[PDB]
């Protein structure tokens, strides 16, 4: 397949899949998700980093946020209520790779690394959708944080290597489907 | 060469609200310069036809798609699909309020009855045609059974029908009763993506846009004499409307508001390009909202709720959660249940 | 231990009677039933005899269940259906009491004294009160809640007990006003399925699936003890009566049994179960009467009357606001 | 591994698709609820009529996800509660070639493709979202047709033809090994 390397200054953008009205005939529009599902690989050295962020680039918040934490991964996401923390108990680093099972139903989501059981919970009551602006960015974030008291991680580009990315059921294309192409590279072999 | 009818066979009539021409062949309107309304998802524009002029009516709108108006109450409505959400305000783009809130998928089309000021919407999510009050009360799904697709809709108050559009799998063209009932099939052949549907008044025909087979067709209005008139030039059509002697059009491809003659096809123009997504289009003009008969007369014909034309007459009708009492009054199913 | 106390003399309580052995507290009055949802079925056995009593013929999904023995009543949550539910205690005239707001109703505790319903939703997160009949609802706690499963009341004390088995898996108390809200025991726990409070031994009884333990504390969660550390594969909720816990396993679809000091004494109850749930002991006993801190002011204040620390608290149904102390008015006059 | 089957047409297949694992989760066990479906699969068939995969219950009214061949065309149906709507699709299966299907529902709203054809978009009525399933997802056809009779004739056929290559939800099948209720397991005869 391929492997898209980060260096921690590494942020890349990509469009959630939109509607062709050309071949659907169908309205345009981009509504609040119902549901997201996230398959990735990873691995890496790295202790902290801030590796996924489906947002709304609003200073409001409405998140869904895959991040390091202590060599432990986090799912976290901001529906309009407040937020849930879903923390995988599996270390990130021993610099192999690993399998993420991101996925959330509205208020209920899950998270499974590599064979561990999945750690589920929901969002609080309320809202059960989130805001978007067709932006998906990976690697962490350009130093964009929306203004919202996140752990410190967040704040911090992710180092280490990806593939086999899976946004819902489509396979996604490293390379081709990036908007914001800042430089990029095949995973090093250590 | 008759814009409307010729009658003594040959000279030609105009119908009252216009005028004949130089041409003595051509219908004019009297009233203002006809004005084209339409929806840009992003705003709702107005141009002058043959003219440089363009103004910007209603701005920061998130998905504006289906628009009508209301000329003498000087309302017009759109429907947002982004936020699943109907509103109006004055014509001017002042006064915005929310109509529909609740239920809504895909509300991809409007109409707007003048004469009995009445609100019919449909929605392709819903897979429903919806009626209310112009504020958006007294709310009524008219028609679900068999609709897949509903986009285009078109009324005829003073015929008291309605017309519209399903581009789904099984493509059709409609028309019925405003209450819903006298319901029958216009067109179900050759029809893959009915996009867009308008009644010429005047000349007493019906035209719509197929987005698949590339075609603009005119029909009488029971569905006969059935003719493509625009089969060139149409990548993807989406709305559109007639005046005088001219259809208005919009198209994805192009990202342009077009123009043809009705009876002809050509004199094929570009009014505006580099739009941002036109949506659905209108001609804002008084002789295209005639002055008609109130069924319901003096508003006591109101009924309990709703008033709605049905064959030649009337009906009275019941909202949404609502049960039918003596066919004159309608009362909440929540009375009935404890 | 002598059961109850001993000030050597054993000292029997109200309601029960010393037994020959000096140390047994037999209970007064009818004999003991074990009432438990079979999730088709609630069914009454009694323990040491071989027993079947169909209670409720025909369900989606029953768990949570509980009674209120004076008055004669059953109630119990349907987690498919969303909906709890309430009959009188021979099976008669099926009621619906809460319809609506519910995902996952893990929980259900019937205030004997107050005639009031606590109940906890591991999906909405959320504990909430209402009366016998379903009315005056009102949401209690629900911030920091996760998966709050098994419930239990001191009425008496006006304290409410919970287990939450969500990431943070913890054991907490509050006033039945929801204040006073403290740990119990918030370590060395995964999976707190269920809880039971001794009133007349004045202890607590847990059971955690993950750690397949059942322990006793003290009733403020002092002198924490495993009283059971094997034969626990699966086990859902748990009771208590005189010297003996009885406890529902997933594993063995089974009711067990044993000695709530020593642990000994395993006992299956019965087996073959389709899917056993909540369970209760049926008797007078384990619903002692107590004073009624709300009772013969005004009734309910003027709505909700709700236990607080020493003393009692007026509360709003939602969709209400507080009108000074003793009053309260609907959301939308302001 | 063994990744091509023969279906004869009283090859009836089962696999858990999404049931509550109350053993490992902890869960309180009931019948799940589902917002979405999405599989994958090709298909190689001579064959007109007959039912390929089932998903949901076996039983009358309960709810359905069916993709079934009825007069020579692949067809998505399935019933939320509320009433059922039927998919089809443009292209003739019977080629005896390779095809690879692609079938997704969110909620009330459906797609089928088969091949490289414009997908055949349809929504369930309005009123249910959700598909309760006891996690039972079914390959080649079932014994007997859930009891509620509303059904076309062709549901009742079982699957002649071969499959591989099946993607439910997210995870790719393993036709051998996953298969909770299987007969004996031959790969496809005529490559
Ligand atoms: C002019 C006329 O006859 N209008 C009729 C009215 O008499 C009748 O009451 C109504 C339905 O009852 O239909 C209309
Ligand atoms: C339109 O007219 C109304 C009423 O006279 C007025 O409130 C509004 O300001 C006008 N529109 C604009 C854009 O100023
Ligand atoms: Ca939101
Ligand atoms: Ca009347
Ligand atoms: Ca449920
Ligand atoms: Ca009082
Ligand atoms: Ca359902």
């Amino acid at each position: 397949l391929e492997t898209l390397a980060f260096d921690g200054r590494t942020y890349i953008e990509y469009l959630n899949a939109v509607i062709e009205s050309e071949l659907t005939n169908e309205i345009p529009a981009e509504k609040a998700l119902q549901s997201n599902h996230f398959e990735l690989s990873l691995r890496t050295e790295a202790t902290q980093g801030l590796v996924l962020w489906i947002g709304k680039a609003a200073e409001r918040a409405d998140y869904m946020a895959l991040a390091i934490v202590d060599g432990h991964l986090q799912l976290s996401y901001d529906l309009g209520s407040q937020p849930v923390v879903l923390r995988s108990t599996v270390k990130v680093n021993t610099n192999r790779w690993l399998r993420i099972r991101a996925h959330r139903e509205h208020r209920e989501g899950s998270l499974q690394v590599g064979n561990e059981a999945p750690v589920t919970g929901s969002s609080p009551l309320g809202a059960t959708q989130l805001d978007t602006d067709g932006a998906l960015w990976l690697g962490g974030l350009q130093k964009l944080p929306v203004g919202q008291a996140l752990p410190k991680a967040y704040g911090t580009g992710f180092v280490g290597c990806l593939r086999d990315v899976v946004v819902g059921h489509r396979q996604l294309h490293l390379l081709e489907d990036a908007v914001t192409k800042p430089e990029l590279r095949p995973c090093p072999t250590p | 060469y008759c814009s409307q009818g010729c009658t003594n066979s040959f000279q030609c009539w105009c119908e009252a609200g216009y005028e004949l021409r130089p041409d003595r062949r051509s219908c004019k309107a009297l009233g203002p310069e006809p004005v084209l309304l339409f929806a840009n998802r992003i705003d709702i524009r107005q141009v002058l036809p043959h003219r440089s002029e363009y103004t910007l009516l209603l701005n920061n709108l998130e998905n504006a798609i289906a628009l009508d108006f209301h000329h003498r109450r000087e309302l017009v409505f759109w429907s947002d699909v982004t936020l699943d959400r109907i509103l109006r305000a004055n014509l001017n783009g002042s006064n915005v309020e929310e109509v529909v809130s609740t239920g809504l998928e895909s509300p991809g089309g409007l109409a707007v009855d003048w004469v009995h000021d009445k609100l019919y919407w449909t929605d392709s999510g819903t897979s429903r045609i919806e009626v209310a009050n112009l504020d958006g009360a007294h709310r009524k799904v008219l028609l679900w059974q068999s609709l897949e697709k509903p986009r285009a809709i078109a009324l005829h108050p003073m015929e008291g029908t309605i017309y519209w559009t399903d581009w789904g799998n099984t493509p059709r063209i409609e028309a019925s009763s405003m209450d819903g009932s006298g319901r029958r099939i216009i067109a179900d052949t050759h029809l893959f993506w009915p996009n867009g549907l308008t009644i010429d008044y005047a000349g007493r025909r019906m035209y719509w846009v197929d987005a698949k087979h590339h075609v603009i067709e005119r029909a009488n209005l029971d569905g006969s004499h059935r003719k493509a008139v625009i089969s060139q030039g149409l990548p993807h059509p989406f709305a559109i409307t007639v005046f005088e002697d001219s259809l208005y059009w919009t198209d994805w491809h192009t990202k342009s508001i077009n123009s043809a003659n009705k009876f002809t096809g050509k004199n094929q123009e570009i009014i505006r390009n580099k739009l941002h997504f036109p949506m659905d289009i209108h001609t804002l003009h008084p002789q295209r909202q005639p002055a008609g008969k109130n069924r319901c007369g003096d508003n006591n014909g109101g009924c309990t709720h709703l008033c709605l034309p049905s064959g030649q007459n009337y009906t009275c009708a019941c909202p949404t959660g609502f049960r039918k009492i003596n066919s004159h009054a309608c009362a909440l199913e929540v009375l009935f249940q404890g």
